[PDB]
């Protein structure tokens, strides 16, 4: 459909210059998506093989903010990303055909790296499945295509037992996805200084020193709330005097239950 | 239509059961006693009418149940339960005078005596032990094909051979053939065969339980 | 009973001879005869009692006789066997098991099974110029009437609709004793308990349950059924 | 139940249990009061027999004295001390098992 | 293991080359073999590696892929399996967890498992009932023999049971010499520190181990793997 010419990720976003927080965790996933393609021979040379990728999961919090400094900071070509929402579809079966063209475009594309978003639509009888994810360890657990290729699994729920058991034999790193700082905020905003026209009168310090418990989806929604909250009266200029009741009520209306 | 085959002292049973039904058996049915795991609940009156409908619709058939001394103790209700539908579907109200059935098992008294009785399990046949005709004689049609070297002595094998099975003897001459098969050679001189089936013989005899 | 044996007595097999009477008395009786019942299969005592009583001929057909994917023959045999009804002799067909070809389908994929209900649409009209100076006496029982057509229990067509849930103890005193007096009997055969509890619990046919129960005696290593098999037989059949 | 008048007037002058009930919780008032025994239910009476066994369903043997349409055995159990009130499992009274206006003087020797 | 791993790389490399005797006297090669043990010690990627140094055409499968989300399929796959592996050259094919449907329960009333260990007696059928076995073999290996099929006596079927005598640093070191035999190692390796470290770790442990050693290998920019990496992985994730 039109998911297989739209499977391309266009259009970057967030770079690495702009990080929520991140510190320890950004190098710990750092350095096996932009390290190893630009010291392939470091790796191959040293030792057994270079590795494979991580695990997130957790807390939504900021997440795939990371994979978009991923595509932001690509040195050559964009990486192809694979959604878990086109594997569940009417007439069942299309996910090994599904996986063999996007495993042909992958071959096609020099062995690139690729994106696996919502691995619990997906997982946690579920045969087909075990035919994709067994296709998937199968075919890339082989030295030909790549060594380098890396895999990025993301989820909410750790309720996907039987991934959780497949996962130590080529995936590592069971860690958090990321715990969001208090400091790094003002360079997601520094990054949102590119979205639609945030008048100039506008702080950002005032507006970031202000906000308690903000992690990257609920500052998503101080921007985005906040612009479309200035929509509603079709308004033209945004101060922040316009919105700070839906600042303060996007922090804790909704700060309340959570 | 049944036979009770109780071999407590020695096996050969299988060897027996499987050289005829490996020969022809006129057809193939098993029933091994680890394939009944059944952690369910349980619809089965269809299915023991199943499988005992295939063997009324197939006209010749033969089943054989090895092992049977766990699945016939004297959580047990539901096996009991098994066993009268057992009883009530073998000596129920239907002709079976072309089918037959064997049953082997371990221990001859543990053996349900309300199914000792017979027309399920009629013949009854005891082994004792492996004598020498059907010992020497195996050891004949095992060493056939494979060729020896000119020194043959067979004195040797025979006696050092002592509290032996047909199959535990089948394993421990197959072993040595298995322990030259390293040295590559062509003949087979039988001073391995001392050695490998001495050597063997000794772990059959310390695991011999 | 006593009003079963009754009607159908004399509303089946009286004007079964001399063909003026369903003129000269005026309003003929009427030949539909419904019969109830889920609980055993049934519909197969009175037919075989009428069998033995009445001496004529007997065309049984099954109610998918002409469930093909042709159309032809119904007539055919229906009407042959109408002209040998008014010919030689008047035959009564039995027509069982009518809720498969009056099952309700709007869908046009299934052509078949409405066609063939169109056929019978046809039939209908044929017995409805059937009226009037025919020799045609046609049985249709069902287990089911919740699914019937209103076309078919429509007035003039079917005028009896006789109910048997259970029969009381006397017609089970004389339903195990017209079947256990030529099998084999002895005293442990006893119709004590077996005219309580088959009273209580719901059950039809039970001539074809002592049938089964002579399949449980067709061992012949016990000669004599004995309460086992009775038993044994209400529980599983 | 075979309306054997000698053999029940030994049977129970040995020592017999007249409220002896079988796997089934059916006495002989039952099967007597359901093939029409009246003479045999007005000889267990002699001995002192209970009229409001309970069955397996809970139906006494007045529901089954009444359900064969059984005038006499109604009127007798009924004008000797039978329960009516004693329901079974379907929650049915002897009045609504019998027909044809038994009921109306089912409650007539009950009150009366 | 060479005591048990030699008898293991022999018992499936020549079955490949001893066709001449094995035709010409008839000598029956070892059909079935039981690589059982106490977990950990990687029996699944040891004998994958050993079936890749066998140069055959090598074909995953594990226990629990018989049981399917319908019926009836087992008997496609055993059969489909022994029609490839019946037409096509003799292979290597190595399962794993098998123990799993070798239970004999002692509960009798229903299940699926009686159908799919039922389909495995169709296995058992098609390694005991064909005489020209002497094809492509199926090994199986199990992670603990508490419950085994007692009717597993048989040339054809299992009956190299190895079991693994408490495998110790130097067993753990052979698996992982093996399974790093070909990378870049450093020419200095006694085994007995970096072996001795490993105490009661499992063979994904130790190559886990060796996984943070290709971790920290980017951030020691050396251009050959040391000495001290692998206790340095082993102190780092354990």
């Amino acid at each position: 459909p039109t998911v297989t010419m739209m499977q391309v990720e266009e259009k970057p976003d967030v770079t690495y210059s702009d990080v929520g927080g991140c510190k320890e965790q950004i190098e710990k996933l750092r350095e096996v998506v932009e390290t190893p393609l630009l010291h392939p021979e470091r790796f191959v040379n040293l030792g057994i093989e270079p590795p494979k990728g991580v695990l997130l999961f957790g807390p939504p919090g900021t997440g795939k903010t990371l994979c978009a400094r991923a595509v932001a900071n690509r040195t050559d070509a964009c990486f192809i990303r694979v959604i878990g929402s086109e594997l569940v579809q009417k007439y069942v079966g299309e996910g090994a055909r599904m996986v063999r063209e996007l495993f042909e475009m992958a071959r096609t594309k020099k062995a690139c790296l690729i994106f696996f978003d919502e691995i619990d639509a997906i997982g946690g009888g579920d045969n087909e499945v075990q035919r994709t994810m067994l296709e998937l360890i199968n075919q890339l657990d082989g030295f030909d295509p790549r060594g380098n290729i890396k895999v990025l699994m993301a989820t909410n729920r750790p309720d996907t037992l039987d991934p959780a058991l497949m996962r130590p034999g080529r995936l590592d790193r069971k860690i958090e996805f990321s715990l969001p700082d208090l400091e790094g905020r003002t360079h997601i905003f520094k990054i949102h200084a590119r979205s639609m026209s945030v008048e100039r009168d506008i702080r950002f310090e005032l507006l970031a020193r202000l906000c308690p418990n903000s992690t990257g989806a609920e500052i998503r929604s101080v921007c985005t709330e906040a612009g479309m909250f200035a929509i509603r009266a079709r308004r033209k200029i945004a101060t922040e005097k316009d919105f700070l009741e839906a600042v303060n009520k996007v922090i804790k209306s909704y700060a309340k239950f959570s | 239509k049944g036979c009770l085959l109780y071999g407590p002292p020695g096996t050969g049973k299988t060897l027996l059961a499987r050289a005829v039904a490996s020969q022809l058996d006129c057809n193939f049915l098993k029933v091994v006693s680890s394939s009944i795991v059944d952690k369910y609940i349980g619809e089965s009156a269809r299915l023991i009418r199943e499988m005992f409908n295939y063997a009324r619709d197939h006209q010749p058939c033969i089943i054989f149940m090895d092992e049977i001394d766990a699945i016939g103790g004297r959580a047990d209700r539901e096996i009991q339960r098994t066993l009268m539908e057992l009883l009530n579907q073998m000596d129920g109200f239907d002709t079976l005078h072309r089918v037959k059935m064997i049953m082997a098992t371990n221990r001859p008294d543990t053996l349900d005596p309300a199914l000792l009785r017979p027309g399920r399990l009629d013949r009854k046949i005891h082994i004792d032990l492996p004598n020498e005709q059907a010992r020497l004689d195996i050891l004949k049609i095992h060493a056939g094909p494979i060729t020896k070297h000119g020194e043959i002595d067979y004195e040797a094998i025979v006696k050092l051979s002592d509290g032996f099975n047909g199959a535990d003897l089948r394993n421990v001459c197959t072993e040595a053939g298995m322990f030259a098969i390293r040295a590559d050679h062509d003949f087979v001189v039988q001073e391995d065969f001392m050695k490998a089936v001495r050597k063997v013989a000794d772990s059959k005899k310390l695991e011999s339980k | 009973m006593d009003i079963q044996k009754q009607e159908v007595r004399e509303a089946v097999e009286l004007p079964l001879t001399h063909f003026e009477l369903y003129k000269q008395i005026g309003i003929d009786p009427p030949r539909g005869v419904l019969m109830y019942g889920p609980p055993g299969c049934g519909k197969t005592m009175l037919a075989k009692a009428v069998a033995h009583h009445t001496t004529a001929a007997f065309i049984r057909v099954v109610g998918s006789e002409f469930v093909q994917k042709y159309l032809g023959e119904g007539p055919r045999m229906v009407r042959d066997v109408f002209r040998l009804a008014k010919e030689n002799a008047p035959a009564i067909i039995f027509i069982d098991e009518i809720d498969a070809i009056a099952t309700k389908r709007f869908d046009a994929q299934t052509g078949a099974d409405r066609e063939v209900q169109r056929i019978l649409l046809e039939l209908l009209n044929q017995m409805d110029g059937f009226d009037q100076n025919v020799n045609v006496k046609v049985i249709m029982a069902t287990n089911r009437a919740d699914t019937l057509d209103p076309a078919l229990l429509r007035p003039g067509r079917l005028d009896r609709k006789i109910e048997f849930p259970l029969p009381d103890r006397r017609q089970k005193r004389l339903i195990f004793s017209t079947i256990t007096s030529k099998m084999n009997l002895s005293e442990e055969v006893d119709l004590e308990d077996y005219v309580a509890r088959p009273d209580k619990i719901s059950g039809a046919d039970i001539n074809s349950i002592c049938q089964e129960s002579g399949m449980l005696a067709v061992r012949e290593n016990r000669y004599i059924v004995l309460a086992k098999d009775f038993e044994k037989a209400y529980k599983t059949v | 139940s075979k309306n054997r008048h000698e053999i029940a007037v030994m049977l129970l002058e040995g020592g017999a249990n007249p409220d002896a009930k079988d796997h089934y919780e059916a006495t002989a008032m039952h099967r007597a009061a359901a093939k029409g025994n009246l003479k045999m239910i007005h000889i267990l009476l002699y001995y002192k027999a209970s009229t409001n066994i309970q069955d397996t369903e809970g139906n006494t043997p007045l529901h089954l004295a009444c359900d064969e349409e059984r005038v006499e055995e109604a009127k007798l159990l009924v004008s000797q001390g039978a329960s009516i009130y004693i329901e079974n499992k379907e929650e049915k009274t002897p009045l609504q098992v019998a027909k044809g206006g038994l009921g109306l003087i089912l409650k007539r020797m009950v009150e009366g | 293991l060479d005591k048990q791993i030699q008898e293991l790389v022999e018992a499936i490399v020549l079955p490949m080359n001893h066709k001449e005797k094995f035709e010409n006297l008839g000598i029956q090669p070892p059909k079935g073999v039981l690589m059982y043990g106490p977990p950990g010690t990687g029996k699944t990627l040891l004998a994958r590696a050993c079936a890749a140094q066998t140069k055959a055409t090598f074909l995953k499968l594990a226990g629990p892929q018989l049981v399917q989300m319908f019926i009836g399929d087992g008997a496609k796959l055993v059969r489909d399996a022994f029609a490839l592996a019946k037409e096509k050259a003799p292979s290597i094919i190595f399962i794993d967890e098998l123990d799993a449907i070798g239970t004999k329960r002692f509960d009798s009333e229903k299940a699926g498992d009686r159908e799919v260990q039922r389909t495995m007696l169709e296995l058992l059928n098609q390694l005991d009932g064909f005489q020209p076995n002497t094809q492509v073999k199926v090994i199986a290996a199990t992670n603990r023999v508490d419950i085994l099929d007692p009717a597993l006596l048989r040339s054809g079927r299992l009956d190299r049971k190895i079991e693994f005598p408490m495998p110790n640093e130097e067993a753990r070191a052979r698996i992982m010499q093996i399974h790093s035999r070909k990378m870049n190692v450093s020419p200095d390796v006694n085994y007995e520190e970096l072996a001795r470290c490993t105490d009661d770790f499992n063979g994904a442990q130790c190559k886990a181990v060796c996984v943070e050693a290709g971790m920290i290998a980017l951030r020691r920019g050396a251009t050959e793997l040391t000495h001290e990496d692998y206790m340095e992985g082993i102190l780092e994730v354990q």
